[PDB]
DNA sequence: GATTCGTATC
């Protein structure tokens, strides 16, 4: 607002000859609180300026982040209580960002921020149920439309005011895949030394079930009594 | 070496649990020329493998047992290098399609249709067998190569795969497949392999009783009941009393203490406190198709629910499994079926 | 030798049994020379492979079979960019010239053909790539798709094939098949066998062949020397005995889930296969005269909801408890 | 076999005054022909409602004989890597030429929104530092194709779907110069089939003429088809099943419209779809994605059609 | 040699006047040729309708005897990705014609199998190069097609075939092929068609195939249901009574016997059966609606496979459990 | 055999497949095969075509021992033929025999080291531009190593598109250029008037009989198409213009009984002719 | 978009 001004009044003689002086504050209000671009703003300014109609003042649009999405999403957006034409808007404007399988993600991990999780367990079912049938459509644009209506029209219909709601944080799924990764390495570990030492051939799902527990124990038990794998395979379990 | 692996019978004369499916092996290895291409499909455990190479012992004679891991490298269509390790020994093979993922179709092309074309003359030609360990895990884009390639190339090849729960294998591979069915052993014959390997190890066993303890714990699971043997062994000094603790893998007691905290605590907050074990779970390469199958039969051993809440546990178990079958990330139908439980619970 | 199966596949269309219509479609073919573009679609173990290399030996013979005939199954890669360079570069090839003997003995037609096996297997991408391939080279060779499924198959190339469709092989349709098998390798069978084979093995004769096979070899290592029961059969089809299954009737009669539960932990633990449990289940509840017609609407929609869970690879043991509660309930 | 140019290209309006539509825009473009002082600018809106031309007529007005070496139109057709981009526009940029006071040079990149991101860094940096000698027009159909950095620089003008009033002003002018004989319920029904596209209407009025001669509203509905989203709308809004089936069967089934195009119409209405409940209207998207994924797999009979309708009448009836 | 091809590829028209069906977009693209002026055409409907045959009819109307340097045909069998449509597209509609004059064509068979860049591009091919050449896109599918590229075309849109024009082609065969045919067959032939052409001719073949002499014996409805294996409408009429009125028992048995007798298909008895109850009066229309739901879900597990006893019974418990709302 | 035709000069077939070459490089090319000689056609885009033709003479052995028909169609994949032919010559023989026994056989390719007869069959696959001899708008003759030089410049410049100027003056002052469109823009490659180079060039008005002087003739043609002639001047001694009114370009090369190319290319529709005004003011100045 | 904390201004 301050530059916006600093340029009228440095372009006074003509904006006073287009008589356009007395309407310059709404329209600068209008576009600082439109974008968040300064060279955008000059140029719409610009262009309002040195025209001599009633052109609508169009600025650029500006994307939304992935927590800004997440937010819209949980907790509505303001000044658009229609949650249709919101969606509508975010789907053609941020279709790249809703249109994976990380938004659901992020969906199923940040749902229980509202209020803190003190909210009904029948709104949270049915959250994850529509999430879990979404799942079952392979990326079509119908499964994104349909979880995200789902989502924000559960979350509409449970809040009021006094809600004191929580962070959102980003979901955890790298994580679980960076400790498989290791649980395959340390597998793979094991099946090697479960070959040379002694002839045996195990499967990967019994390395999971049973050898990924019982076989430490046991090598643990020889390690008291007394094979380079002593320790559980993927960490002690905790909870 | 462990207790499973140092008693495996290495002879079909020296099975002694299910006799009559020994015997049909012995009718199917009387004449082995004329062998069908076979489907082992029976409880996890209960000694198909086992059962497998017997007869490819009763064939071929000692030394299928001499196994040759060998590592053998793929390209997929995005031209990454993919490591199979392919378990060899003499007139048989092994393949775990299952170690790669989705990408199993090329493995079932190229390392299958290599020696299913390639002959074993050497004037006399034999055929030789080919052993698919978890022909579940196929992706129904291997099972349809599979299909034709067994079918057109049998006079070289022989195939058997092992299997539980044979139901995600397609019909044209089952309609393709001389059907054996092998049972989980009794808590008897459990107790008996049990009583046979204390025996030859010299652990002091205090009563018998304790061999059934470990028999019915072990729910009909040979190899388990032999963990749990060996690990009793080691941890009491190889002398076992009836004071001895039955020791049950981690996660099976992880997946309890949820059950108890589902059945116990039931909110938003119980929920997220359930994904991170969930998730915790996971991390730990369990498949989400038994963690919700332990879940469900832990939630239905709780003593305190109706029969209406063990009703609707079984139906959304049911419909998630279903739903898992078809998803592609785990997490959101684990979490849907915990929270249909809670909230079908109070 | 080998198994019966891959023995006693057919080898001429005299030999392909039950399937009459699409057999004499082919055999008036073999005189005449326009041969459409053939859509082969059926059950498993129907009788499709057996009659496309039938009708194409017939075609050509041992020898211009080598250099007439294109195969592609889903053992090898059929992608989009191979549909259009390799199965246009052969229907583009001149069509090869035959010999003497050739043109003596066989009919040769004037064409070659293109057999794409296991035609469900393949993108749509790639049919609609065979679209314009199959027709403007359609007097140059011909093609032929065989699948189970139809739906598979996308309308353009449906519409462009002509259609035969292989029936389930019954007991009425393939006894005489059996017979034939039976007798030639000299199996002694007790009467009201050879026809349960045909029953267990709902339309599928490569099943029935196996099936007789493991029964033959059971019998022959016996040494007994004595006919095969269908008490036999139905123990080495995977077949659960009437005896455990009317267990099972009686503990979901009294509906205490408790007991179907342990019931059904123990069942699962024999080793039984869901789908055929749910099978038997299905006859046992829709042939009894002791349910009135509402359960039978129920039991009806239940077994199907369970055999379409079973059929999309689901955890047995909690399909078929579930399966059971929901029918104590009912 | 002839020689006669159809009249899409045959009457393209060669100067400003002859577009119609968005007044407001069309006098700022004039204003910026006369004065001379183009800035970047950025064209946007539905396909077929003068965008293109007015880009030309633009670098027309604003150029004049200097045009033949003055603009550098680079579209879709035409390949526009990022080699493409830093050699011709640069080098054209960079081509020093002299013209009347107040103008420059005007790059017309047409199809914009298909270009590739390096590409479009690239104009970043062509369009920061030439920007004294030449001017960029980017013409699209959704801006946001053009990355944040490019719109930063461009006066956004955004081309709203042209209004019944203009369009038939145009089909006037052309009927009263190329004399074809019409009723007014035909150019009615010209209007209301072209929805709001000013080449569909030309088309589909040529294609009346070629036909039958005289257009009035049974040739044009004899030779043109109503617009299936209207028809896919009616059918979703039906009251009773019975009704919905009949539409369904009658105006999609019959009239040859494949399943999968549909079930597609049917999911882009009920996105746009008011008078429904937001519980309504995101259970009929459920069901309208089960049946897509239905008609994927291979099942794409009428009998799924019909079960998605009864679907639908069950969530929206109480039923 | 065009008696050693199928029936399909025999009786493709060669003329305009031998595509039937499509009267208005016949006359129309007529008109267009004598006028001299031609658009850019979109031809677009179910498959085996004439849209292929059409166009290639009017090119070589347009094109007697320059047809093969003055048409470029693409179709999906030939690579169409950006740099086809910027090379080879481009470079033949930019060039001056062959012989005096006229204008070239492109026909774009299947273009609902090109992707979206290639689109985008061919629109300014289309727009700029409009003067000496004239686009045709032949879709099935429409959803597939930018939306420019639609705008830019003139859309013709081909009907399924009716029974008039599939009974002229029909005659036209009988009397190329001496071939006879019962007006019940006629009929048959009608009903399994729904509006393909292709399928026509392939039963006809087929049909023709199955009779042991040609010359002398006609074809009846027997011989079209015997060799296409389809039920015949007495049977599905009597399936579906025995599931309305009879008991359970007696139904089931019904259905087994009635497939057993000529190995009959279980989908095709619940397309069938659907087709009947289409016409039926319902009076509690939640009996529609259950019967829909149900039969599209056993449909759906038909077409994946699995146990046909089970899928059997239940069509008949899905049938009798909806029509109890009727009553109510 | 229908068709025999041995030779011991393998060069020719050598750099006549190689003529071919700066055309499709996978593709299919046509071979007719007739009393007089068998030639190789290939076609791009519908818009050019090369013939290049072997007549009788060049082969020491050339039989075509058939009579239904006056002339043999086969077509084969152009590639294969280049892959199998790559023998490396060998300093031996080297003979190659070219063989056809009608429809329904193979290609064959036999070279023989008079040891060795590495025998290669070619599979045959399912199988216009020719200016009209009344209508010349203008005819060149020029030298082919100008006319190489020329082509390898415009090259180097890249040249997006060419331009073809002819010109006939009444003091016989015969100009010929070629002009380009490229980085640089317009740049004017013009050919000598002397004898040494350019011997012969008359400008029609139509029906290639009046030779009209003062006016020019102008040909927008596609440079990627043009290049295509690039490789065939190089062996060609003189090369022959021969541009008619419906916008064909035809050239005439004739390595000298040698071998002769026919290359017929379809010229550019020229869409704006502002660019027409200003090359022939390019010209004139 | 929400929360928390800190500024700056009126
Ligand atoms: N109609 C038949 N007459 C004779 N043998 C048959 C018939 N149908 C099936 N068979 C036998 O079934 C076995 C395999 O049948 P195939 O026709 O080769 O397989 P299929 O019909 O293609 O089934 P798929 O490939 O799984 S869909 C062979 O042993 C055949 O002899
Ligand atoms: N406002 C208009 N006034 C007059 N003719 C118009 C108008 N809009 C479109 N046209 C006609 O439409 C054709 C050119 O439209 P274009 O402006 O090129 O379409 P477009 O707006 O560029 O849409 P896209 O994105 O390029 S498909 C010519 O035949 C014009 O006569
Ligand atoms: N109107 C018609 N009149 C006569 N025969 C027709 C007609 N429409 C289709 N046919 C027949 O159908 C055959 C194939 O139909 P086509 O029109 O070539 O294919 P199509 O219409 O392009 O359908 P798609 O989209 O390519 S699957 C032709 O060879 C004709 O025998
Ligand atoms: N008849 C038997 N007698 C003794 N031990 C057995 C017998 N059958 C199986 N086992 C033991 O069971 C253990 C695991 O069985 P395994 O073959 O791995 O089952 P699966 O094939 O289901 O994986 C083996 O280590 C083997 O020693
Ligand atoms: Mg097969
Ligand atoms: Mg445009
Ligand atoms: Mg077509």
């Amino acid at each position: 607002k301050k530059h916006l001004k600093f340029i009228c009044v440095q372009n006074m003689k003509m904006l006073k000859e287009k008589n356009k002086w007395n309407k310059r504050q709404e329209v600068i209000d209008y576009i600082a609180q439109e974008t968040g671009d300064i060279r955008s703003a000059i140029t719409t300014l610009q262009f309002w300026a040195t025209s001599s109609g009633s052109l609508p003042i169009s600025t650029r649009e500006s994307t939304i982040s992935y927590f800004h999405a997440i937010g819209k999403v949980i907790h509505g957006s303001h000044s658009t209580n229609n949650d249709n034409e919101m969606i509508n808007n975010l789907f053609e404007n941020s279709n790249n960002l809703l249109s994976k399988e990380d938004f659901k993600l992020g969906i199923l991990e940040n749902y229980n921020t509202f209020n803190k999780g003190e909210f009904s367990i029948s709104d949270a079912s049915s959250i994850v149920d529509c999430l879990s049938e979404c799942d079952n459509m392979n990326g079509l644009p119908e499964s994104n439309e349909y979880g995200l209506r789902e989502v924000r029209k559960t979350f509409r219909n449970i809040s009021k005011q006094g809600h004191n709601h929580g962070t959102v944080y980003f979901p955890r799924e790298w994580k679980v895949r960076k400790l498989q990764n290791s649980f395959k390495v340390q597998a793979e570990d094991w099946l090697n030394v479960s070959l040379y030492k002694y002839n045996a051939v195990h499967s990967f799902r019994n390395i999971t079930l049973e050898f990924g527990y019982y076989a430490p124990l046991i090598r643990k038990c020889q390690s008291y009594k007394k094979i380079d794998v002593v320790d559980r395979i993927g960490g002690p379990i905790e909870a | 070496s462990l207790w499973v692996d140092k008693y495996r019978p290495k002879s079909l004369n020296a099975l002694s649990h299910n006799e009559e499916l020994t015997n049909f092996l012995k009718s199917l290895s009387d004449q082995p020329r004329d062998l069908p291409h076979l489907l082992l499909y029976g409880p996890n455990g209960t000694g198909k493998k086992t059962r497998c190479m017997a007869l490819l012992e009763s064939i071929f004679g000692p030394g299928v047992y001499r196994l040759k891991i060998d590592v053998r490298q793929f390209v997929t269509a995005s031209n990454r290098k993919l490591e199979l390790n392919v378990v060899s020994s003499p007139y048989h093979l092994e393949i775990t399609p299952s170690d790669m993922g989705n990408n199993d179709r090329i493995v079932i092309q190229e390392l299958l249709k290599e020696v299913a074309q390639m002959e074993q003359v050497d004037l006399a030609h034999r055929y030789k067998c080919v052993i698919i360990n978890e022909a579940n895990s196929l992706t129904k884009d291997a099972q349809a190569a599979l299909r034709r390639t067994m079918e057109k190339y049998s006079k070289n090849i022989r195939l058997i795969m092992v299997c539980d729960s044979m139901s995600p294998i397609i019909a044209p591979i089952k309609s393709r497949c001389l059907l054996i069915r092998c049972p989980a052993p009794s808590d008897s014959e459990i107790s008996t392999i049990l009583s046979d390997v204390v025996t030859n190890e010299r652990i002091q066993l205090e009563t018998k009783d304790i061999l059934k303890r470990i028999a019915q714990a072990s729910n009909g699971n040979l190899r388990v009941s032999l963990l749990m043997l060996e690990s009793m062994a080691l941890n009491n000094e190889l002398a076992l009393k009836s004071s001895s603790p039955i020791i049950k893998p981690d996660w099976i007691i992880v997946i309890h203490k949820l059950t108890r905290k589902i059945v116990k605590e039931r909110s938003v907050n119980s929920l997220i406190e359930c994904r991170a074990v969930l998730y915790d779970l996971l991390a730990h390469c369990i498949p989400a198709n038994i963690i919700l199958k332990e879940l469900t039969f832990s939630l239905l051993d709780v003593e305190t629910l109706n029969t209406t809440n063990k009703s609707s546990i079984i139906e959304y178990s049911s419909v998630f499994d279903e739903r898992l079958s078809l998803g592609n990330k785990a997490i959101f139908h684990l979490e849907g079926f915990i929270a249909k439980v809670m909230c079908c619970l109070d | 030798q080998q198994p019966w199966v891959e023995k006693y596949r057919p080898k001429n269309l005299d030999e392909v049994t039950a399937q009459d219509h699409a057999v004499t479609v082919l055999k008036k073919t073999l005189k005449s020379a326009n041969l459409p573009h053939m859509l082969f679609y059926g059950p498993p173990g129907t009788g499709k492979t057996s009659t496309i290399l039938a009708l194409t030996k017939e075609l050509y013979g041992p020898d211009l079979m080598k250099s007439r005939i294109l195969e592609l199954n889903a053992s090898d890669e059929r992608g989009i960019s191979i549909v259009r360079e390799k199965v246009k570069n052969f229907a583009r090839l001149t069509v090869s010239k035959p010999s003497k003997h050739d043109l003596e003995n066989y009919p040769c037609p004037p064409y070659k053909i293109i057999i794409l096996d296991e035609a469900d297997s393949m993108t749509a991408d790639a049919q609609s790539a065979l679209r314009r391939t199959m027709e403007t080279y359609s007097g140059v060779t011909r093609f032929c798709l065989i699948c189970n499924y139809v739906t598979r198959i996308i309308d353009p190339l449906a519409s462009r094939c002509s259609k035969f469709r292989f029936k389930a092989l019954d007991a009425s349709n393939a006894i005489d098949r059996l017979r034939f098998i039976s007798e030639q390798e000299n199996v002694k069978c007790d009467d009201g066998v050879l026809e349960r084979i045909l029953d267990i093995s709902a339309g599928d004769l490569r099943r029935g062949i196996t099936l007789l096979q493991s029964a033959s070899k059971g019998a022959q290592y016996l040494g007994d020397g004595k006919n095969i029961t269908s008490t036999q059969v139905e123990e080495l089809a995977g077949v659960v005995p009437h005896d455990i299954l009317i267990e099972i009737v009686e503990k979901v009669k009294s509906g205490d889930f408790d007991e179907i539960k342990k019931y059904v932990n123990t069942f699962m633990k024999s080793g039984w296969s869901a789908a055929s449990v749910v099978n038997q289940l299905h006859e046992y509840y829709i042939t009894n005269d002791n349910f009135d017609t509402n359960f039978k609407n129920q039991i009806s929609w239940l077994l199907f909801t369970t055999d379409s869970r079973l059929n999309n690879g689901t955890n047995e043991h909690i399909q078929l408890l579930n399966l059971l509660v929901k029918i104590s309930q009912l | 076999l002839s020689l006669q140019l159809p009249w899409v290209e045959k009457y393209r309006p060669q100067v400003l005054s002859d577009i119609v539509g968005n007044k407001e825009t069309i006098d700022r473009l004039q204003q910026i022909a006369k004065d001379g002082n183009m800035p970047h600018m950025i064209i946007s809106g539905m396909p077929g409602i003068g965008k293109t031309t007015s880009v030309h007529c633009l670098a027309h007005e604003l150029l004049g004989r200097s045009y033949a070496d003055g603009v550098l139109e680079l579209n879709a057709s035409d390949d526009r890597g990022i080699d493409v981009v830093r050699n011709q526009i640069k080098h054209f940029a960079q081509k020093k030429l002299h013209l009347p006071p107040g103008k420059h040079k005007i790059v017309i990149l047409d199809e914009a929104d298909s270009m590739t991101a390096g590409a479009q860094q690239a104009l970043r940096r062509t369009m920061e530092l030439y920007s004294n000698s030449t001017r960029f027009a980017f013409a699209c159909n959704q801006s946001n194709k053009i990355i944040e950095p490019l719109q930063s620089r461009c006066a956004i003008l955004r081309y709203s779907k042209l209004s019944d009033e203009d369009v038939l002003k145009r089909l006037l002018q052309i009927i009263k110069l190329e004399d074809v004989k019409y009723t007014n319920d035909g150019l009615e029904a010209i209007i209301f089939t072209a929805e709001g596209d000013m080449r569909q209407a030309i088309n589909n009025l040529q294609s009346t003429v070629a036909g039958h001669g005289l257009v009035n509203a049974d040739n044009v509905f004899k030779i043109v088809d109503s617009p299936h989203p209207l028809i896919v709308k009616k059918m979703l809004l039906a009251s009773n099943l019975e009704d919905s089936i009949q539409i369904l069967r009658t105006d999609l089934w019959k009239k040859g419209y494949s399943s999968i195009d549909i079930v597609t119409t049917s999911f882009r209405v009920t996105k746009n779809l008011a008078q429904v409940k937001e519980s309504v209207r995101l259970e009929m998207i459920k069901e309208i994605g089960l049946t897509h994924m239905r008609i994927l797999e291979g099942v794409g009979t009428y009998l799924q059609l019909a079960s998605m309708l009864a679907k639908i009448h069950k969530l929206n009836n109480k039923a | 040699s065009k008696e050693n091809l199928p029936w399909v590829e025999k009786y493709r028209p060669e003329t305009l006047d031998e595509v039937y069906g499509q009267n208005e977009v016949i006359t129309t693209v007529r008109k267009f040729v004598d006028e001299g002026k031609l658009p850019h055409l979109l031809f677009y409907g179910p498959p085996g309708t004439g849209k292929t045959s059409t166009i290639v009819a009017l090119a070589r109307e347009i094109y007697g005897k320059n047809y093969s340097n003055m048409v470029l045909e693409l179709n999906a069998s030939d690579d169409r990705g950006i740099d086809v449509v910027r090379n080879q597209i481009k470079d033949f509609a930019s060039t001056r014609q062959i012989f005096s004059k006229g204008f070239k064509l492109i026909i774009l068979d299947e273009a609902d199998a090109m992707t979206n860049a290639a689109q985008n591009a061919l629109r300014r091919v289309i727009e700029r190069y409009t003067k000496n050449t004239r686009f045709c896109v032949l879709a099935n599918y429409a959803h597939k097609l930018t939306p420019a590229l639609l705008s830019r075309c003139t859309r013709f849109r081909f009907q399924p075939l009716p029974q008039e024009a599939i009974e002229r082609r029909i005659a036209n065969v009988l009397v190329h092929e001496k071939l006879k045919l019962s007006p019940n067959a006629e009929k048959a032939l009608i009903e399994l068609s729904n509006g393909d052409m292709r399928r026509v001719l392939n039963v006809l073949q087929s049909c023709k195939a199955t009779l042991d002499n040609p010359d002398e014996d006609e074809i009846s409805d027997d011989v079209i249901y015997e060799c296409c294996g389809a039920p015949r409408p007495s049977d599905l009429k009597a399936v579906l009574k025995s599931i309305l009125e009879d008991d359970w028992g007696t139904a089931h048995y019904t259905l087994n016997k009635v497939r057993s007798a000529k190995g009959l298909a279980l989908i095709d008895l619940i397309e069938g059966i659907v087709k009947i109850l289409e016409d039926y009066e319902l009076q509690n229309e939640e009996t529609r609606v259950h019967l829909l739901t149900k039969l599209a879900d056993i449909e759906y597990s038909i077409s994946k496979g699995g146990n046909d006893q089970i899928q059997g019974s239940a069509v008949i418990g899905a049938i009798k459990a909806s029509f109890e709302n009727e009553t109510v | 055999n229908k068709f025999s035709a041995s030779t011991v000069h393998l060069e020719h077939i050598t750099t006549a497949l190689s003529c071919l070459t700066p055309f499709g490089s996978k593709d299919d090319v046509l071979i007719f095969i007739d009393a007089d000689g068998l030639s190789f056609v290939r076609e791009n885009n519908h818009v050019i075509k090369i013939q290049l033709l072997l007549s009788r003479e060049l082969f020491m052995s050339y039989s075509y021992r058939n009579e239904t028909e006056d002339h043999m169609k086969l077509c084969v994949k152009i590639n294969h033929i280049l892959d199998s032919v790559s023998v490396m010559n060998r300093n031996d023989i080297v003979e190659c025999t070219l063989s056809y026994d009608g429809h329904g056989s193979p290609f064959v390719l036999i070279f023989e080291d008079s040891f060795i007869s590495e025998r290669v069959e070619y599979s045959t696959y399912l199988i216009g531009l020719e200016l009209d001899r009344e209508r010349i708008s203008f005819e060149a003759i020029i030298k082919g190593e100008a006319l190489h030089s020329a082509l390898k410049d415009l090259k180097e410049i890249g040249c997006k598109e060419c331009y073809v100027y002819a010109k006939t003056e009444a003091n016989d002052e015969n100009v010929f250029a070629l002009i380009s469109k490229s980085q640089l823009g317009f740049s004017k490659i013009k050919l000598p008037s002397n004898r040494s180079i350019l011997e012969k060039l008359q400008v029609f008005d139509g029906d290639s009989t009046t030779v009209i002087d003062g006016f020019a003739v102008i040909g927008f043609f596609d440079f990627t198409s043009f290049d295509k002639i690039r490789k065939s001047t190089k062996i060609a001694s003189k090369v022959l213009f021969r541009m008619d009114v419906h916008g064909v370009l035809s050239v005439n090369i004739l390595s000298q009984p040698g071998i002769v190319i026919e290359v017929c290319m379809l010229e550019k529709e020229s869409i704006d002719e502002a660019a027409q005004t200003e090359i022939e003011l390019l010209m004139e100045t």
